[PDB]
């Protein structure tokens, strides 16, 4: 219930006094027959009678509430941390409950102590959080979360998200060409800008479209993330059941020895700690059903030759099937090209967007976003197919290009060029970064000649 | 030398039109067969103890 | 070891305090043994060391 | 074409005296270069050796001028026309090879362009790297440009069919009826020309797409001999058919060879406009080029291109020197390894730099720094700071590391393997083996092991540290496609044991030896006791002050990360150990009990 | 989500 | 069970740094020949002598 009353970074606080509950049950067992520690936990987490219990309940809550519409990822540490200003308030969680000290860690001391130690977690969310979650959650409430944070996507995505694209593209100018070197670095940002006014100027852009696309981001992310920490549970657990499965290493084989006749001198040795034939010869039938089944469940884990990342992935290119998104058929019979009715032109304009610099009053959009933002966005681009278009075709990478050829630097409307420019290689770095991870986990129309007349 | 020597009177007699752009491989292999000698000579005046 | 190996490996480990508990007393020093060895190699405590 | 001016120009020189196209030609070729290549290494001096050939004749003084001011020309702008050039080259075929990898049906309708690229990127490299060793000669991104021009020849190679039946469909639509239509044109003509020309158009009224859709593989040079047949038949003076008169079927030819060309004959065009098997005999500027192109974050994304040169170093050999070939085999097979090896390097060393500072950041959050915090609340900087971006135009150490990391990676994960004279390279293998020997050294090294004052680091610290490099390490599958799984399984299960795989000791070991050498030692002697109530070993209160605590060790937190770390084969190694020593001292015992 | 409902 | 739909079969194998040929590149000797005019006699129209 402790839990129950705080944010998604207490999980930490939780296992630690979870543990500490579990150290006082072993030391009063040796006196007292008590229930078993597991009965005692499901029957205190409602996961008897039912298959979910409340700390993966209030795990979902968590994430839904407060943890997608408030944090922004850092790529490099691979960490979040809250945003400035945050966008939800709502939360509304349960009253703490409050007790005599030895229900918590044990006395006044020791709640300071232990509260005092795990204060250090509460400003962001890790690797370890992420240790715990897994660990917590199982595989049953890591499959429940998953399938939760599918089902928001696609809410999200066939939505709210998909209402502003539509207005967007109403708003988007019909014919944007990349003007030619000639036109110089000043020139061609005036023209963007000023073919993009309608979208520069849209107030709800930033505070509205930026926080979805961010949520959206947020949750693929807490996915790999999570999925990552599985892997590297599951590699442990089984480093831990190879001497009672006979998986020996290699061993070294000195001048003049023989390496298999080693192995099986080694062999021979562990023989002994090898669990599944001396319970055959030794057990009861009943023993050994029991013995089969679980070494075939200890030794076959989602490590060891599955992958889940891409699934979700196609599952959400399954929700984009509403035309806006991939446009018309071009004209020209191969691929649209000065044209602006696919989503890579959008996202285009909005990436020149949040690539202007703003004023010291206001906040930058990695410093209330974080990198779900472009996760989201370079995700929907590749889902479609439009990641080499987009690369090709993209106003803020051409007009990088050119400023870079000309070496250019003078302010118009109020933007610094060499700034500007700074900005935009950055931004492409990142972009790309997120292209080829995506490609990664992912893995003709022919035409004919002329005919004489 | 000898035999390129002799197709290159040949081709001589014979009065021959070259024009890169209408008979290309004509031209492009006259060209060649003819720097190729001269490289070969040059690159065989580079050895110094071919005495 | 044993905290560690219950919480890694928790059906292996049920297996096998299952088989070492219910071991019939009638059994003599060799079969004993070898269950007290793999118990051991487990984390367990047993009541005759079979390493000393 | 430079070679070919130059050089006729001056065998003919008694023309340049007398046609004003000549001159011009001849000038613009000289000031375009200072040096020719006369053979793979071999160079020639242009500007001397010509001045020293026309100093002698006595009609030629204007000459020697105009060889001197192309000189001088050269000098001046020739590099920095060079630098342009290749710039521009480099966005070019970064377009084209995007293009075409998005549309890959359009290398029908444009293979020209492809040709045409990698003729002009591949004449461009040519001229810097031959200039470069002789006499704005330092690119730094040379990588860039020979990485696309792979790319647009792997597109070649995998998209073959697509362009064979653009081009059978081409010639048996289009030029049939045209050559056919020029042909019956023709007012007269003799016996050997009329057949050469009715063979061209029955043999290509007779392709069908079929053919390449089962599989068929053409061949067509007894056509392009025949053309080239008949030029000479129809060149010559004294001629009925005479070409100078026909210019358009020549042409029209001309444009029918490519089309058969780009049938049946797409490796030859590869080897003829794009290679670069010259970096054979440039072995240092090569090495060189590779060097520089590592040092730079940006453009070790294109490392993976010098490996994928030695598989050009083949066709530079003949028929008629079968000597040297075996000699250039094994330089490729070398060059290749070296190249390889050098990129799985830094990769390991980028990771082990990230290890570092994500352990840094990793130990912050231990319980030994919140003792100031207590201390505080009972008398009377933070983590998550790092993390906050402000603006991204602050790069931090971890975000260095981390670009270069995976800019390096997408070389790394380019192509599966490449073959080189029929040997198959996989550039993975060589990061997955360095990984493993490094992630065991650095775990061995991690231990802080000191014999000279029996220090060593206490298990739960280790166990900290292994767990943030298992977690860098599992984050390298987002970028190459290796499997992280089987390294952790190796080398985490060779150190369970007393020694490793290559004989040498694990931590198993090193912490049995401490554990019997120094604490229980020191308990023997009288300055630790074994405190039931903490379940732990503590230091006695006495004169001496051990340089250690063994609170700290014998722990029950201690005590769990050990038995993580070690296993249970390396917990039932310490077992014996521990009896070895129970053995002793019951042998003790027993002398006397019997004295 | 449903479950959002279920948890209410 | 429940996990399981999520998953999919992901593709690693094992492999060695550098796989050789089964059979290398046996060296041939120079032998010395003469220029014959006669061997692209057999490629199209050719015209012997």
């Amino acid at each position: 219930g402790r839990f129950e009353s705080e944010d998604l970074t207490s999980i930490v606080e939780l296992d630690g006094l979870l543990e500490i509950n579990r150290m006082t049950h072993k030391l009063l067992s040796r006196y007292l027959t008590l229930d078993g520690f597991d009965a005692m936990f499901r029957e205190a987490n409602h996961n008897v009678s039912a298959p979910y219990g409340r700390i993966t309940l209030h795990v979902f809550w968590e994430l839904n509430y407060d943890f997608l519409p408030n944090y922004c990822y850092n790529g490099s540490t691979n960490r979040f941390v809250r945003t400035v200003l945050p966008f939800s308030q709502e939360f509304q969680r349960d009253k703490q409950p409050n007790a005599q000290p030895q229900y918590l860690h044990g006395s006044k001391a020791l709640n300071l102590a232990y509260s005092s130690i795990y204060g250090s977690y509460r400003n962001f969310v890790g690797p370890p959080h992420f240790q715990v979650i897994c660990r917590l959650l199982g595989y049953q409430g890591i499959a429940v979360v998953m399938e939760e944070l599918l089902k928001v996507v696609k809410s999200l995505l066939q939505g709210t998200i998909l209402q502003y694209v539509k207005t967007l593209m109403e708003v988007m100018p019909k014919i944007c060409r990349l003007p030619r070197h000639e036109y110089g670095s000043p020139g061609i940002l005036e023209f963007f800008h000023h073919q993009l006014k309608d979208i520069v100027e849209y107030a709800e852009l930033k505070t509205v479209c930026f926080q979805n696309l961010r949520e959206v981001g947020n949750a693929i992310l807490f996915c790999l993330l999570i999925e990552q920490s599985l892997s590297l549970e599951e590699v442990c657990d089984l480093l831990h059941a190879a001497p009672f499965q006979n998986i020996l290493p290699r061993v070294h084989v000195k001048e003049g020895e023989r390496l298999d006749a080693k192995m099986k001198r080694l062999e021979s040795k562990y023989a002994p700690l090898h669990l599944v034939p001396l319970i055959e010869r030794l057990g009861t039938p009943q023993q050994i059903a029991i013995a089969r089944e679980g070494d075939l469940l200890t030794k076959e884990r989602l490590c060891c030759g599955l992958s889940m990342f891409e699934v979700i992935l196609t599952r959400i290119r399954s929700f984009l099937d509403d035309p806006i998104w991939r446009g018309p058929l071009p004209s020209n019979g191969v691929m649209h090209v000065d044209e602006c009715v696919e989503f890579h032109r959008l996202w285009s304009a909005m990436q020149f967007v949040y690539c202007i610099p703003v004023g010291t009053h206001e906040f930058t959009v990695e410093q209330c976003f974080g990198d779900g933002l472009h996760w989201a966005g370079c995700m929907i681009i590749v889902l479609l197919g439009q990641q080499r278009r987009f690369a090709v075709l993209d106003f803020c990478y051409h007009l990088l290009k050119v400023q870079k050829h000309d070496g250019k630097d003078e302010i118009i409307k109020n933007v610094p060029l060499k700034k500007m420019v700074e900005r935009i290689r950055k931004f492409q770095i990142l972009n790309d970064e997120i292209i080829t991870i995506l490609d990664k986990y992912l893995k003709v129309r022919c035409f004919q000649p002329p005919i004489h007349q | 030398k000898d035999h390129v020597c002799e197709l290159l009177n040949t081709i001589d007699v014979c009065q021959v039109f070259f024009d890169i752009t209408v008979n290309f491989d004509l031209t492009k292999n006259y060209l060649d067969l003819i720097i190729t000698y001269t490289t070969l000579m040059i690159l065989l005046s580079r050895i110094e103890e071919r005495k | 070891l044993r905290d560690v190996l219950s919480y890694h490996i928790p059906f292996l480990v049920s297996s096998i305090e299952d088989f070492k508990d219910h071991i019939p007393r009638e059994t003599d020093m060799k079969v004993a043994m070898n269950v007290y060895e793999l118990s051991s190699a487990a984390g367990l405590p047993c009541e005759i060391d079979p390493a000393l | 074409m430079e070679k070919w001016i130059i050089f006729g120009f001056i065998l003919c020189h008694g023309i340049l005296n007398t046609d004003a196209t000549a001159l011009n030609l001849w000038k613009l070729a000289l000031q375009s270069s200072s040096c020719l290549s006369l053979f793979r290494d071999e160079v020639f001096h242009i500007h001397k050796a010509a001045e020293d050939l026309f100093v002698n004749i006595r009609g030629y003084n204007k000459r020697i001028n105009d060889i001197r001011e192309c000189k001088e020309a050269a000098v001046s702008h020739a590099g920095s026309m060079h630098r342009e050039r290749r710039k521009f080259l480099r966005s070019a075929l970064k377009e084209l090879a995007t293009v075409l990898s998005d549309q890959p049906g359009l290398l029908g309708p444009k293979a020209l362009f492809v040709f045409m690229a990698l003729s002009f990127a591949r004449d461009e490299i040519i001229w810097l790297l031959r200039h470069a060793d002789n006499m704005d000669f330092i690119d730094k991104h040379i990588a860039e440009l020979i990485f696309y021009m792979e790319e647009l020849r792997a597109h070649v190679r995998k998209y073959g069919p697509v362009m064979q039946r653009y081009y059978v469909q081409y010639l048996s639509g289009f030029d049939a009826v045209v050559l056919n239509e020029l042909v019956q044109n023709l007012s007269v003509c003799p016996e050997d020309e009329s057949i050469i020309m009715s063979s061209f158009v029955n043999t290509m009224t007779s392709l069908s797409v079929k053919q390449v859709e089962d599989g068929e593989v053409f061949d067509f040079r007894g056509m392009r001999l025949d053309w080239f047949r008949l030029q000479a038949y129809t060149s010559v003076s004294k001629a009925s058919l005479g070409l100078a008169d026909h210019r358009e079927l020549g042409k029209m030819m001309n444009t029918i060879i490519f089309h058969t060309k780009m049938v049946d004959s797409l490796v030859e065009m590869l080897v003829e406009t794009s290679d670069l098997s010259i970096f054979c005999f440039y072995s240092r500027a090569f090495e060189k080029m590779f060097q520089q192109c590592l040092e730079l974050p940006s453009q070790s994304r294109y490392s993976i291109a010098f490996p994928l040169l030695c598989t050009h170093f083949m066709s530079c050999t003949h028929e008629l020197c079968p000597e040297e070939r075996h000699h250039i085999g094994d330089r490729s097979l070398s060059l290749c390894n070296m190249f390889l090896d050098e990129m799985a390097k830094q990769a390991r060393n980028l990771i082990t730099d990230i290890c570092t500072e994500q352990c840094t950041l990793s130990d912050q959050l231990l319980p030994k720094h919140c003792a100031k915090t207590i201390s505080q609340a009972v008398n009377k900087e933070k983590p998550g700071v790092e993390s906050m971006r402000k603006n991204r135009l602050v790069v931090t150490n971890l975000d260095k590391l981390h670009t270069a990391l995976s800019e390096l990676c997408f070389s790394i994960n380019y192509v599966p393997n490449m073959v080189v004279w029929e040997h198959t390279f996989t550039p993975r293998e060589y990061l997955t083996s360095h990984l493993e020997i490094r992630f065991t050294k650095s775990i061995v090294g991690m231990t802080m092991y000191n014999q000279a004052t029996q220090e060593i680091a206490k298990p739960s610290e280790l166990l900290t540290s292994v767990r943030a490099y298992m977690t860098v390490l599992q984050s390298i599958e987002n970028y190459v496609q290796i499997d992280i799984t089987r390294v952790f399984n190796n080398v985490l299960l060779q150190q369970t044991q007393h020694l490793d795989s290559h004989g040498e000791p694990t931590i198993t070991s090193l912490y049995t030896n401490w554990y019997l050498e120094t604490l229980l030692r020191q308990v023997s002697n009288g300055h630790i006791a074994y405190f039931p109530a903490m379940k732990a070993f503590v230091n006695l209160p006495t004169e001496n002050e051990l340089t250690f605590n063994a609170e700290e060790y014998s722990d029950i937190s201690e005590m769990r990360s050990l038995s993580e770390l070690l296993g249970p084969y390396g917990m039932k190694f310490l077992s014996e150990s521990l009896m070895w020593h129970i053995s002793s001292q019951v042998a003790e015992l027993k002398k006397l009990v019997v004295e | 989500s449903v479950l959002l409902e279920a948890i209410r | 069970r429940e996990i399981g739909i999520l998953t999919t079969n992901k593709n690693t194998s094992r492999t060695h740094k550098i796989i050789a040929p089964a059979n290398l590149e046996r060296p041939v000797r120079y032998i010395r020949k003469p220029i014959d005019y006669t061997i692209l006699d057999d490629i199209g129209h050719g015209v012997k002598v």
